[PDB]
């Protein structure tokens, strides 16, 4: 059993930047891979990245590359996401998931609560 | 059908693999004045002064490198063996008080990293304090724009993580090899085949007793002083459209890298206790430059045109396109690298700029307050070496990643550098040697009779 | 830029009826499906193509052959109908629905 | 070397070839006395506490328990030493009545016991019962009058 | 099981099952490879310094030492493998005198090995005396001519 | 005391005395279950970790690899308990030519085998070709028709 939890959704305008936090509980962070993942209905879900927090990795999706940035902090067991100049095509609902074991990727197990961004004006 | 057929044979050649420990060897001549310990420690056993090998006919076997447990043996071996060195001779630190720092000021020019900081330390008598030259290097740092660094004053960056260790200054750091081999009941099986994938049947199959000797230098995202491959390049993963998984490529042709900390220094000693010593950098003497790397361009861009040819070979009609570093903590992003006891942070933008389808140089950084391996506790602190260092090696393989998003025919394919995985800097050299165990009491119905 | 889909894009099935769902083409890789959207986050329902997922109902097992892949979709409900997707790595499906009634 | 230089050869082959795994199956390169190393020359380190004197410790006498094991498992059927044996039983109805040629001509035994390794306990089972005939005999043939 | 499935039976009785103990002197069902268990999920934390660890390694070293001591003292005779033995001895004068007949009709060996205990040492000497008597006949029998 | 008591005397004396060596190559007063010392009152702390635990399992294990492979290449040429033996293969050319009469006259085994020790690997090959023979021999007397 396993649980991570979030900051809920937060509103706000097109063009800026915002942030949002996940964190885990159990089966310690320091080994296995993390993966966001973003929801806008009428729209194809789109692999958001994955961070192995083991060293600061990262590879980036190239249609978001440069305002998407992703950040770990070991000590407080947290998983920050950034990113900048939203536009309304991110509204979106937002997660943090979670492999079965820590050799595949891509069959998630568990999910967050979810949280949702919109964005009209 | 004479006793319908019942015997039992020994010797029996038949064997299977195991999960089991493996063990130590190391040529034992010059390092039994390190008493204390050290990778190829004046412990364990000398090497057999007479390897032998076999070629095996007819054999038939499949090596698979990703599934066997001997590389996790190690990784874990290692850890333990760098702990046991960073127990003893250690000076526990009470460092992290109220110090201040300005502009160096060696020369009337202000030096580029260093300040001349003054550090109230505690002194031989437990009730009173002085003041003395001490450590100021600047990533370890805490700052602030004001007269002061941190918010007022400053800390080190250790002192809200762990308690970091002191290096032993009598213990040596060097990358001596270490052959492994196994006991009794277990032997060792190779490869020689080429063109290997990481997996299906390999043909040309030999038994040797004991492995080659490694050296285990520890780095990101640059192999350096492996064992070049046998022949042209060859690429060694765990599949390519699984994106998720590192992807290895190894040279046959060296290239030649060479670093230079070209400042001299001297250490100068502190004491912080009864028979504690403390150390870091003293003085500086002489032209003031930044640490930096020299490559040749030329041979670099044609292994980069090599690499290109070979990964083309993957895909039917793609073009692929370097990058440079992904992002994230200096530790994976910059090229670390490892040399006589001080530690280089070389940004790699350089390195990666090129795309397909004379004299570069690199932008670098000491650092002296390490948190590697797993980042969570056992911080350490090198002491500085005395003069000038310089060290060389030969680039032998390169970690590179995938990305992904979405993808058409006819775009661009992207690479990144990357690493991290200390592991992945240790699969590099072990892929041979697969680890298994002799069962000599197989039987078959044959005819006898006793009497 | 797109290379997974899958049929039928839509379908209209009372509730209890089955269903039969399949992922298209050719592309090499491990399939999977997620479950229908209750509302909250979905969860999985299925391994690998045709391994069930622990702590799911028994209703619904894969099947693969090379480009062929069905998936039979069975006793649905109000409490189960709902956008489900079909996954490889990193793209997704056109994200079929089955309406209930 | 052993098999380690003769295991893909024929199975007559094999047999000319049973010895020197005895030198092979015990010694070891590199734990102790073996046909290449002696004791290390810093073993006032070594006998100090230490992680590779556990390694060593662990090798060896898993070494030991694995060839007393075997040799105990050969002895009781009355085979200890013969490196060729023989038993007064007969073979079980299944799983058998494969011919014999292709088993003595051309097999590697690599493929061989795979299919013999979920049925080995049944030929333990036969060996003891011929031994324990076997010894019943001998106390009869020890009872002259 | 050895004894321990047919411990307390007849006389005779006990022959006849002497075999499975050889299992179970030598596995144990815990200590190593054995007829249940294997090697270890968490070894990395065995092989690592540990208070079981020490344990584990004392238990399987006096297994060994208790199989190979009494191994040996059995194998000096001439005996080995042989699990029913015979010497060219008599027995001495005293202790004796004991009837053949309640000890293997019903008598069981519980009761019968404290009395020799003390004189136990007498029949080691004397089977000493016998395998000398046997490796002097045989290097006489050696001398042909 | 095994050849402490014996050692020095006459060829002939030193065969009639090479039993109780068994008891002597194997137990140690002091090691473990001796002859003479048993299991020590404060074992508590023998179990826990300290230097002498280290020293005696060091001990221990080390006469156990002793005897085992000393034992095993006695085994290996079907030489196993028999304290006197013969094999089917005679001496080489080189070295050769000692007469007799001293050696067993009153020579001593400490100054004999000093010359042989150099050329010991070469009756260990002689020995296993012999076992060769013998097996082949044996395998061919299996072969009744
Ligand atoms: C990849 O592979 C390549 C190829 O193999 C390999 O290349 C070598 O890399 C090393 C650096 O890692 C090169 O540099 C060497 O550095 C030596 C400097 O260290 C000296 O000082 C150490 C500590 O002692 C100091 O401090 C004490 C106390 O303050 C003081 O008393 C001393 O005087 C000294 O100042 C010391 O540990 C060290 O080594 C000694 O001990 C080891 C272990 O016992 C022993 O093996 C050594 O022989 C030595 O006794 C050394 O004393 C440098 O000295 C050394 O040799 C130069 O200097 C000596 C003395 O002046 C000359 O005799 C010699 O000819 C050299 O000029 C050496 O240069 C090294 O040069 C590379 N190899 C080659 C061929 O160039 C890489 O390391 C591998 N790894 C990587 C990551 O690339
Ligand atoms: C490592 O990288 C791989 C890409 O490089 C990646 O992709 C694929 O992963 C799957 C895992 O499931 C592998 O497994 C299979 O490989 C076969 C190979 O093709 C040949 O063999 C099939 C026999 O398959 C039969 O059995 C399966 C069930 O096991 C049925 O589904 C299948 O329908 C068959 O009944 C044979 O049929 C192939 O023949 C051709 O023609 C027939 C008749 O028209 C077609 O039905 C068939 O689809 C094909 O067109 C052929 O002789 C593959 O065909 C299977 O579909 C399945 O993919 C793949 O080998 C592997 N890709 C490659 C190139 O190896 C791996 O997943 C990745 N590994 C990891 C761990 O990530
Ligand atoms: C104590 O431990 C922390 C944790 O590693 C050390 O680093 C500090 O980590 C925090 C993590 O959030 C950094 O936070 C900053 O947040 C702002 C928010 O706007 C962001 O813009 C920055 O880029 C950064 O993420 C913080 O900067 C970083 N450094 C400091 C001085 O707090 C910290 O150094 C350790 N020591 C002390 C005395 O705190």
């Amino acid at each position: 059993q396993v649980q991570l939890v979030q900051s809920g959704g937060q509103m706000k305008k097109p063009g800026e930047s915002m942030r949002i936090s996940c964190r885990a509980s159990g089966y310690e962070f320091i080994d296995c891979t993390l993966n966001w993942i973003r929801l806008a209905p009428g729209k194809r879900p789109e692999w958001m990245g994955w961070l192995k927090p083991r060293g600061g990795a990262v590879n980036y999706a190239r249609p978001l590359q440069g305002r998407v940035t992703m950040t770990r902090d070991v000590y407080s067991d947290t998983a920050f996401l950034e990113l900048r100049s939203l536009t309304v095509d991110d509204t979106a609902v937002y997660f943090c998931t979670r492999g079965k074991n820590c050799d595949y990727n891509w069959d998630f197990e568990h999910w967050g609560r979810g949280t949702p961004v919109i964005v009209s004006s | 059908a004479e006793n319908l057929w019942v015997t039992v044979y020994y010797g029996v050649p038949v064997w299977k693999e195991a999960k089991t420990t493996l063990f130590c060897a190391s040529d034992a001549k010059a390092y039994k004045k390190e008493v204390h310990n050290v990778w190829a420690t004046h412990a364990c056993v000398p090497t057999d002064p007479s390897p032998q090998e076999l070629f095996l006919k007819n054999v038939t076997e499949n090596f698979n490198m990703w599934k066997n447990d001997m590389v996790d043996q190690m990784h874990e071996d290692i850890i333990s063996l760098w702990d046991q060195s960073l127990k003893p001779c250690v000076k526990l630190t009470p460092l992290c008080v109220t110090l201040i720092c300005s502009n160096a000021t060696v020369k009337n020019s202000t030096v580029e990293e260093m300040k001349n900081c003054s550090f109230n330390t505690t002194t031989e008598i437990r009730d009173k304090e002085k003041k003395e030259y001490a450590l100021f290097y600047r990533p370890d740092i805490v700052p602030l724009n004001n007269e002061t660094s941190n918010t007022s004053e400053y800390r080190l960056i250790n002192c809200n993580t762990s308690a970091c260790t002191q290096a032993c200054p009598k213990v040596t750091f060097e990358p001596i090899p270490i052959h492994y081999c196994a006991p009794a009941g277990y032997a060792i099986l190779k490869c020689n085949d080429e063109t290997f994938n990481g997996t299906g049947p390999c043909s040309n199959v030999s038994t040797v007793q004991c492995t080659h000797g490694i050296r285990p230098v520890v780095s990101t995202q640059l192999l350096l002083n492996g064992s070049l491959a046998e022949k042209g390049i060859v690429i060694r993963s765990e599949n390519l459209t699984n994106n998720a998984k590192i992807i290895i490529v190894h040279l046959h042709t060296p290239v030649e890298i060479v670093c230079t900390r070209p400042n001299n220094n001297t250490r100068k000693s502190v004491r912080i206790g009864p028979g504690q010593t403390f150390y870091a950098t003293g003085d500086i003497i002489g032209d003031i430059r930044q640490a930096h790397c020299n490559i040749s361009e030329s041979k670099w861009n044609e292994t980069l045109q090599k690499v290109g040819k070979e990964l083309q070979k993957h895909f039917p009609n793609k073009t692929i396109k370097y990058a440079q570093s992904a992002g994230g903590d200096m530790e994976i992003t910059t090229h670390s690298f490892n040399c006589g006891g001080e530690f280089f942070y070389c940004n790699t933008a350089k390195l990666f700029n090129g795309t397909y389808n004379p004299t570069i140089t690199l932008q670098c950084r000491i650092k002296q307050i390490i948190n590697m391996w797993q980042g969570v506790g056992r911080c350490m602190y090198a002491p500085p070496i005395a003069g000038n260092i310089t060290c060389k090696s030969n680039i032998t393989g390169l970690l590179l990643t995938r990305d992904g998003g979405t993808n058409s025919s006819g775009k661009e394919e992207i690479f990144r550098p990357a690493g991290g995985d200390m592991r992945d800097n240790w699969r590099s050299e072990l892929y041979k040697y697969k680890v298994v165990k002799i069962e000599p009491l197989g039987v078959a119905p044959t005819r006898c009779k006793r009497r | 830029e797109i290379v997974l889909t899958q049929s039928p894009g839509t379908l209209s099935l009372s509730p209890g009826e089955t269903a039969i769902i399949s992922c298209r083409t050719s592309q090499y890789g491990s399939l999977a499906w997620y479950q229908q959207r209750p509302g909250q986050a979905p969860r999985l329902v299925i391994y690998s193509g045709s391994t069930r997922a622990a702590g799911i109902p028994d209703r619904f097992s894969g099947s693969r052959w090379g480009p062929d892949y069905n998936l039979t979709i069975s006793n649905l409900e109000s409490g189960d109908f709902g956008v489900y997707y079909c996954q490889q790595y990193e793209f997704f499906g056109q994200g079929t629905k089955v309406q209930v009634d | 070397l052993g098999f380690l230089g003769a295991a893909g050869s024929t199975m007559g082959a094999a047999s000319m070839t049973l010895t020197v795994q005895a030198r092979n199956l015990l010694s070891g390169i590199v734990q102790q006395q073996s046909n290449l190393l002696r004791a290390p020359e810093a073993q006032q380190h070594l006998l100090k506490l230490t992680v590779w004197g556990i390694k060593q410790l662990q090798a060896r006498v898993l070494a030991v328990e694995r060839y007393l094991r075997d040799q105990q498992l050969l002895g009781i059927w009355g085979c200890s030493g013969k490196l060729i044996c023989c038993t007064n039983v007969p073979w079980n109805s299944s799983w058998s009545n494969r011919n014999l040629s292709e088993i003595w001509d051309n097999m590697t035994w690599l493929q061989w016991d795979k299919e013999i390794s979920n049925y080995t306990q049944i030929i333990y089972g036969l060996l003891e019962e011929s031994q324990n005939q076997q010894e019943k005999n001998e106390q009869d043939l020890l009872a002259l009058d």
